DNA sequence: AATTTTATCTCCAGGCGGTATGCACTTTTAACAGTCACCCCCCAACTAA
DNA sequence: TTAGTTGGGGGGTGACTGTTAAAAGTGCATACCGAACAAAGATAAAATT
């Protein structure tokens, strides 16, 4: 939001170039392509590419440079520091969540037991705007699921007892 | 729901698949990664070859193809790692290795020293495959293998039980190679079990083969020691007062108090009434200690769990140097720190190199009791006691090292130091874990009125004119706490309590002293190794003369004074006596105008508080031994001179301290024992210094009624004692004195009271005898005569002749003092004059002694000190030329030495070997972290430029006490094959009140031998040979020889007449 | 490297500034270093009660023979200011004197704080020696000691621009800040009065003039703008709590504060103090995450009344007569 | 070569701390493009660490 | 005291799969800045012009 307006993105490197133009055409040329294969056999035309085509892309990934180190020195200028503020804010708090989803991805990539469930979301799930309709199904909270979701948990019990027991031997001490 | 249930499990059951998958393709690494590609390929192979791949042959194939001063990281790499298998976590250093051969960037830090310590660690449990794997890696690095990795093969190959072929092929292999077999069991690196487990695998080949056989060690043949070590000749060695199982027992004793590590003594100050307040204060203290003790438990192990995960990311770290000892113990011996420390605080690096250096010494003891070298030790000292016990009989009489090696001298498990910068992290991290994890309440008197918690230790800065220096300071709370609760215990380190048995004897510069602890022979600063050096360098006969007059030295017994003692305690307790040596207890003191008296009023108040508490520790050991037998051993500085080793309790304090001691075996008075004994008691009086001895036995005589009323009543009679010079020990001559005359049989009472004999400025002595002059000579008692000469008198003489001639020739400041010159005002610029005064030092001397004076105007001080200087210095030449030439020599031989760039070096007649450790410290070191950045200085970096000024400035007087400690050394030697005891203080000699005749013929005897050798021009040869033989540099070469071979012309005197001088020594 | 002044006009225009208004005409007007005494001399031609603390010996023959028939006041003592009082030696050398035998001699009297100025000091600081003699009237003026002890004495001196940029530093200007600007902005009202080239005054030597052009230029080299400052001691410089028997704290307190400049100062107390460090910031009015570098001279004398004058703990500092000498 | 500057009595176990700048090397993220894969923001509810 | 399922619809960010290059971090080393307290007369060695 605030940060495009401030500055623009950075200028596409040269493979970057040579990727734009010749991709999409070998990426037309075979329809049943994927990104996968498409982006290798890329990478073997650049490495077979002749290095008067890698001088020119070069050429002209070092004008772009230029001519956005010029802009960004004119902009630095042209921004008012409550823009500046809003900016650090923006990007701390980009930092923040990022290393929020990476630490949840991380403890969910190693098979972690889930949590107990609730009686009213084991009814809930046995009887299924969605805001409106949790909305009327917690209002009206207000199959033996009661026991249930601590059985599941006393049988999720067995799960944690010997989920403590590869992390030792992996050598992730820190989560018990 | 059971299908969301059955759904959950399949994904856990993908989830864990996915696991698995990505772990069989945060673990230790055991496979290096190598640059080389045909090296990968060829480890491949060798995984590749079969599932259960023999790697005895590739092993065999990788030894047989065979194709100056560490960084402080690597040095701080090489110390893990050999502290790794003393730990006994190997796969940690593997794991470290195999992670800093990885990186280009840190594989270059490698040496072999690394590889070799991680084989011979896996070599110890009998595996292949890591083997495999460091040789893989020594052999991709570009190294070669060594001794050390073929005996690390063929330690693993005996311990695994293997075939005899490839037995063959390896030694086969070193023989082609140019190794030694026999070369390779004299590694230090390897242990006992390693050289016998490698002696077995050779011994499944080459069933003959045989250590090198032993041979009695050779004697020394030196010609001042030759007649020490003469077998021919009649030899009556003294023995103890005590049967063996005393002895036994006492041993028994000594080795649990050193296990224990801690002694504690009864608190000598004033009981205190136990009031309220006293219980409650106490109170607080125990609940206070037992939770610094949990905290300080929790924080220690929150501390090595945050360390080993630094080790476990690639980065060197200190987690084994905390695994090695207990938690316990390190929680203790924070403890104890923290309630040693004194109320002014203490500085932080100071702080932080005490908590390192008592580390180690728990873990030498720890590792000694774990090993089974205490069992082994307790029987040899057992069997050995023989010699000295009383009711014992050895088949041959001979010196205790003698004895202690034909016995069969255990080996010694000599433990490797750190290195200056683990000792400082390790002290640093301790100090800080310390200040962190204590606390207590802000409001002691009422608890939970105010419940925040405030520091126990607070890190304030201290400034020095511009420096900053980093101090630690107590709450004033706890201090004011601490004094009311009034504590009636003290502890003592079990290295600063003299020992309860006889001192194990001084067989080489690693063993001896004490019994399990540390000892350096020579002390000195901690980094600090040349002069180590060069004594392991030396031959191993050269040192036995120092090593066994340190022996014979440790080796008396002493006691403690009953009523001296008491005394002392009625003095202390009560009110003391400034003037005569007791402290004044702190309730007796004194007590913008207010200012001044409020700034003067306190810095009196503090060094009165500072000498108490340093004698309430001196008096508290002194009734702890008050029914006991101890003893003390001995070591040197770098010069030869030698020292007791426990502080507080010894025979070089002061009178208060020397008045406590007496020899524990007593000698019956003779003939002419009575007479010594008054004539000492007069010495110790100090009124007829300048008398002969009749004058002096006969002044004793006439006074004897003061004596014997001060014998009966010391506090409550006469006191004529007091005005001694020294009061305590006239006490002590005056109750043996009455105690021998009153005997039915004055020449058969048994004294157990040291006589001294003192030596009249024994450096000058020794210049005169070096530069054999006779007008030098004969003012300091090296020539027969009726009275003793003093040169102080001679000097102020000859000053006063100067002032009379010069008022007589007109001079205001001349005639403005007359009568004022005299022997105290130039007695101390005559002393100093040997450790090369000059016109400005003397100037600064003369003038604090004229202050002092009151008649004399004070409009003229400058004037008179710049006279009398100058007068002094003048009159000096005239006595002295031939040590003015010498100490002229010698400097200019230090400092052209020094300016070619090289330390001055040089050897005692009697063999030791002396080396000046001066140089200059330029590039800083620091150590950063969490509290502040401690600077310390790297001690034992011979890469320093020497320091020129301080090395042309300490060269003449250490070589004069390097000859007063040779000379001292052959005295003891010689004293002790007649049967005496001999203590001595640099340059005076104890002995008993009968053997005063002997010891003075024996002193007079070896001065004139050793002086008759031709010291000056042995050292210029050694000199000459050392230092100017070099081709490549042929100036400055020259320049030094020309210097060198100028040796100063000797006089004319003789130095026989030494023998028939009566106060030479007096 | 000593200096004087000869220009005629340069000391014409010292003198009217010297002199300033005629208000009090009467002040004695002591003189450091009067040198070839062109200076003292304009000053007497203005009507001025003048006496010169001249040092060097060979100075006051040409003084007393152009003041012998001055019918004024030319009085002469062979003293010097910046050696007044030394603090070792039992007796006084003639260079030195006592700051009680000089003002018996000049027949002044001691006056309260609180009463006007008694007398008058003007001069130049030495060329390197700025610092020393900084911190020494410091010392002799927070204490009320050795000259202060008289009164309020106004000193007025010429300086070298570096000094004066340090000793002007404000926390608008953190590079130069240190403790000395703030105990000495905590005690006087420092003015600029004049500006004046090195060039203008002649440099003498042992020897005497130092005419060579070479060093002259050497002058031009080192040609810094000579200010000069009028220090006069405040009025409510000395409270309930910042008596003369208690400023050792105070320098201590400010000491610890400079020695790690890039802290906040809830650190500092936390290191200093046993209170509790918040309570002391809230009461001087400020937040927590407040700079040292960041406090005006004033707002470091309110934290030291603020943590004085409580009276709940036994043990308010940690700053004991044992960290000295260390 | 001459002129100006500096230290001036030894040994017994002593060392300043903080902030700024520079350099040689290694590690990290942002840029492009299409799919798609799982996670995360909402109303409301309950249970564990 | 705070977060996870539960709950679908709707967005979001990155993974997968390539190469590139300009910052960001690391470990070491040197340089400069920070309180006082007299000094007269002497002399040879070390540092500088």
């Amino acid at each position: 939001s605030s940060v495009l307006a401030s500055c623009p993105k950075k200028p596409v490197s040269s493979y970057l170039r040579f990727s734009k133009e010749q991709l999409p055409i070998f990426k037309a040329q075979n329809p049943d392509a994927k990104t996968t294969e498409l982006i290798r056999r890329i990478a073997q035309r650049w490495r077979e590419l002749p290095d008067s085509k890698k001088k020119i892309y070069q050429d002209a990934y070092r004008a772009e440079w230029q001519v956005y180190k010029e802009e960004i020195s004119r902009f630095k200028e042209q921004l008012t520091p409550s823009q500046i503020m809003s900016l650090e804010k923006e990007i701390m708090d980009k930092h923040l969540k990022r290393k929020a989803m990476t630490k949840k991805k991380e403890l969910t990539l190693l098979g972690k037991p889930k949590r107990p469930r609730s009686a009213y979301n084991v009814y809930v799930a046995e009887r299924f705007s969605p805001q409106e309709k949790l909305k009327t199904v917690k209002e009206n909270w207000k199959e033996l699921y009661i026991q249930h979701a601590k059985e599941d948990e006393t049988r999720y019990h067995n799960e944690m007892k010997s989920w403590e027991e590869q992390m030792i031997e992996v050598g992730r001490k820190d989560l018990l | 729901w059971a299908k969301i249930l059955e759904k959950d499990k399949r994904t856990q059951q993908m989830r864990m698949q996915r696991l698995k998958a990505k772990l069989q393709m945060r673990r230790l690494q055991v496979e290096p990664r190598l640059l080389s590609k045909q090296m990968a390929g060829c480890l491949e192979d060798c995984t590749r070859q079969a599932p259960e791949s023999p790697w005895e042959e590739q092993l065999a194939r990788l030894l047989q193809e065979a194709p100056a001063q560490l960084s402080g990281q690597q040095q701080r790499l090489l110390a893990f790692f050999k502290c790794c298998l003393l730990t006994d976590q190997l796969p940690l250093a593997h794991h470290l290795l195999v992670v800093h051969h990885g990186q280009r960037q840190k594989r270059k830090l490698l040496t072999l020293d690394m590889y070799n310590a991680v084989m011979l660690g896996w070599a110890r449990q009998g595996a292949f495959k890591e083997l495999v794997y460091v040789l893989f890696m020594v052999k991709d690095a570009g190294l070669t293998p060594d001794l050390l990795s073929y005996a690390a093969a063929l330690q693993c190959m005996g311990r695994q039980d293997q075939d005899a072929g490839t037995i063959e092929r390896c030694l086969e292999q070193m023989s082609q190679e140019g190794l030694k077999l026999q070369a390779l069991f004299t590694a230090v690196l390897l242990s006992e079990e390693d050289r016998a487990t490698v002696l077995k695998a050779v011994h499944k080949v080459k069933p003959t083969f045989s250590l090198p056989p032993q041979l009695p060690p050779p004697v020394n043949t030196s010609k001042l020691l030759r007649d020490v070590y003469a077998k021919d000749g009649r030899v009556s060695y003294p023995k103890l007062h005590l049967p063996l199982k005393t002895l036994q027992c006492l041993f028994e004793k000594q080795l649990h108090m050193e296990l224990a590590s801690r002694v504690c003594v009864v608190s000598v100050e004033k009981p205190t009434l136990p009031s309220k307040e006293v219980k409650h204060a106490r109170k607080t203290l125990k609940t206070l200690r037992d939770q610094w003790e949990k905290a300080l438990c929790r924080a220690l192990r929150e501390t090595k769990n945050r360390l080993e995960r630094e080790v476990y990311e690639g980065r060197f770290s200190l987690y084994p140097f905390l695994c090695l000892l207990d938690e316990r113990e390190v929680v203790r011996m924070l403890l104890q720190v923290l309630q040693a420390l004194p109320a002014q605080g203490e500085s932080f690096t100071t702080l932080a190199r005490e908590l390192s250096a008592r580390t180690f010494s728990r873990h030498v003891v720890q590792r000694q009791r774990v090993s089974g070298q205490v069992q082994a030790l307790q029987n040899h000292y057992r069997k050995y006691l023989c010699l000295l016990a009383s009711d014992a009989e050895v088949p041959e009489p001979c010196l205790p090292r003698q004895y202690w090696e034909e016995l069969g001298a255990p080996e010694a498990l000599r433990e490797q130091p750190w290195p200056l910068p683990v000792q400082m992290e390790l002290g640093k991290l301790l100090a800080e874990m310390l200040v962190q994890a204590t606390q207590m309440p802000c409001s002691l008197d009422k608890p939970h009125r105010s419940s925040r918690l405030v520091p126990v230790l607070y890190h304030v800065y201290s400034f020095r004119n511009v420096q900053q220096i980093g101090i630690l300071k107590p709450h004033p709370a706890y201090v004011q706490l601490l004094e009311k609760a009034a504590e009636p215990t003290l502890t003592f380190e079990a290295v600063d309590v003299p020992m309860l048995c006889p001192p194990l004897p001084w067989t080489s510069p690693h063993s001896g002293a004490f019994l399990l602890s540390p000892t350096k022979l020579m002390r000195t600063v901690e980094g600090a190794t040349q002069h180590q050096e060069l004594l392991e360098t030396c031959p191993p006969t050269a040192l036995h003369g120092a090593l066994d007059a340190l022996t014979q030295l440790g080796n008396c017994a002493w006691r403690v004074n009953g009523r001296v003692l008491d005394l002392v305690l009625q003095l202390f307790q009560a009110k003391g006596c400034p003037q005569l040596g007791v402290p004044a207890p702190p309730s007796e003191a004194p007590q913008a105008e207010l200012r001044r008296e409020l700034a003067h009023c306190q810095k009196v108040a503090r060094e009165m508080h500072s000498l108490r508490a340093e004698a309430l520790y001196r008096l508290s050991l002194a009734q702890h031994l008050r029914d006991r037998v101890f003893w003390l051993p001995h070591n040197m500085d770098f010069r030869g001179r030698t020292y007791p080793c426990p502080p507080h309790f010894n025979h070089l304090g002061s009178d208060v301290a020397r008045a406590l001691l007496e020899f524990a075996q007593g000698r019956p008075l003779g003939p002419h024992g009575l007479d010594w004994l008054k004539i000492h008691l007069v010495n110790l009086t100090g009124l007829k210094k300048r008398e002969p001895l009749r004058k002096r036995l006969a002044f004793a005589e006439e006074v004897m009624d003061d004596i014997l009323d001060s014998a009966d009543q010391p506090l409550t009679g006469r006191k004529w004692w007091m005005g001694a010079e020294e009061p305590w020990q006239t006490l002590a001559c005056c109750m043996e004195v009455a105690n021998a005359v009153r005997a039915s049989d004055p020449a058969a009472y048994v004294s157990h009271l040291p006589v001294h004999q003192d030596g009249s400025c024994n450096g000058l002595q020794h210049y005169a005898a070096l530069g054999r002059d006779s007008v030098g000579a004969a003012s300091v008692n090296l020539e027969p005569s009726d009275v003793p000469q003093d040169v102080y008198s001679g000097v102020a003489a000859q000053v006063e002749v100067f002032r009379r001639q010069d008022a007589q020739r007109g001079m205001r400041v001349a005639q403005v003092l007359e009568g004022f010159i005299t022997r105290k005002v130039v007695k101390q610029t005559v002393m100093t004059v040997v450790y090369g005064v000059t016109r400005y030092g003397g100037r600064l001397q003369i003038e604090k002694r004229l202050r002092e004076l009151s008649d004399f105007p004070q409009e003229f001080v400058w004037e008179a000190s710049h006279y009398l200087v100058r007068q002094v210095f003048k009159s000096l030449q005239e006595m002295f030329s031939g040590t003015r030439a010498i100490q002229h020599w010698l400097t200019e031989s230090a400092r052209l030495i020094s300016h070619m760039g090289s330390v001055v070096e040089w050897v005692t007649p009697l063999g030791v070997p002396v080396i000046q450790p001066y140089r200059l410290d330029s590039k800083v070191k620091q150590i950063g972290g969490g509290i502040q950045s401690i600077t310390y200085t790297h001690n034992g970096d011979i890469s320093r430029k020497p320091n020129t000024r301080k090395q042309k400035n300490g060269f003449p007087p250490n070589f004069i006490h390097s000859l007063d400690s040779s000379h001292m050394m052959l005295t003891a030697l010689h004293c002790y094959r007649k049967g005496l005891t001999f203590v001595s203080v640099h340059d005076c000699y104890w002995t008993h009140a009968a053997d005063v005749s002997v010891m003075n013929q024996v002193c007079r005897e070896q001065f004139v031998r050793l002086h008759s050798e031709p010291i000056l021009q042995d050292l210029s040869r050694f000199l000459v040979k050392r230092f100017c033989s070099e081709p490549q540099k042929i100036l400055e070469a020259s320049q030094l020889k020309e210097t060198l071979q100028a040796v100063p012309k000797p006089g004319a005197f003789d130095l026989e007449q030494v023998k028939r001088s009566t106060y030479f020594f007096s | 490297f000593k200096r004087y002044v000869t220009d005629r006009r340069l000391a014409e225009t010292l003198a009217q500034i010297y002199l300033g208004k005629p208000s009090r005409p009467p002040h004695l007007l002591l003189e450091c270093n009067p040198g070839p005494g062109i200076l003292t001399q304009a000053l007497l031609e203005a009507g001025a009660k003048v006496v010169a603390l001249e040092s060097d010996k060979t100075f006051i023959p040409h003084l007393e023979s152009l003041g012998k028939n001055l019918d004024g006041k030319l009085r002469v003592i062979h003293c010097d200011f910046f050696k007044l009082d030394p603090r070792s030696g039992g007796v006084i050398k003639p260079p030195a004197m006592s700051s009680r035998g000089l003002f018996k001699n000049l027949g002044i009297e001691a006056v309260p704080w609180t009463a006007d100025i008694p007398l008058k000091v003007v001069g130049m600081f030495p060329s390197r020696g700025e610092k020393r003699a900084l911190w020494k009237l410091a010392y002799d003026l927070y204490s009320c000691t050795s000259i202060y002890k008289f009164g309020r004495i106004e000193v007025n001196m010429f300086i070298g621009e570096k000094e004066f940029q340090k000793l002007m530093a404000d926390p608008g200007n953190p590079d130069l800040y240190h403790v000395l600007s703030v105990i000495w902005q905590l005690a006087c009202e420092i003015k600029v009065l004049h500006m004046e080239p090195w060039s203008s005054f002649d440099i003498y030597t042992r020897k005497g003039p130092l005419e060579n052009p070479k060093r002259r230029e050497l002058l031009d080299q080192l040609q810094q703008k000579l200010y000069l400052i009028q220090m006069i001691p405040r009025q409510n410089l000395f409270t309930k709590n910042l008596t003369p028997m208690n400023y050792n704290i105070f320098f201590h307190l400010l000491k610890h504060c400079f020695g790690r400049r890039s802290a906040t100062v809830i650190d500092h107390l936390r290191s200093l103090t046993p209170l509790d460090a918040r309570d002391i910031l809230m009461q001087i009015g400020k937040q927590e995450d407040e700079k040292v570098v960041n406090m005006h001279p004033q707002d470091f004398k309110t934290l030291f009344e603020t943590i004085e004058r409580s009276k709940d703990c036994a043990y308010k500092w940690l700053y004991d007569e044992t960290l000295e000498d260390r």
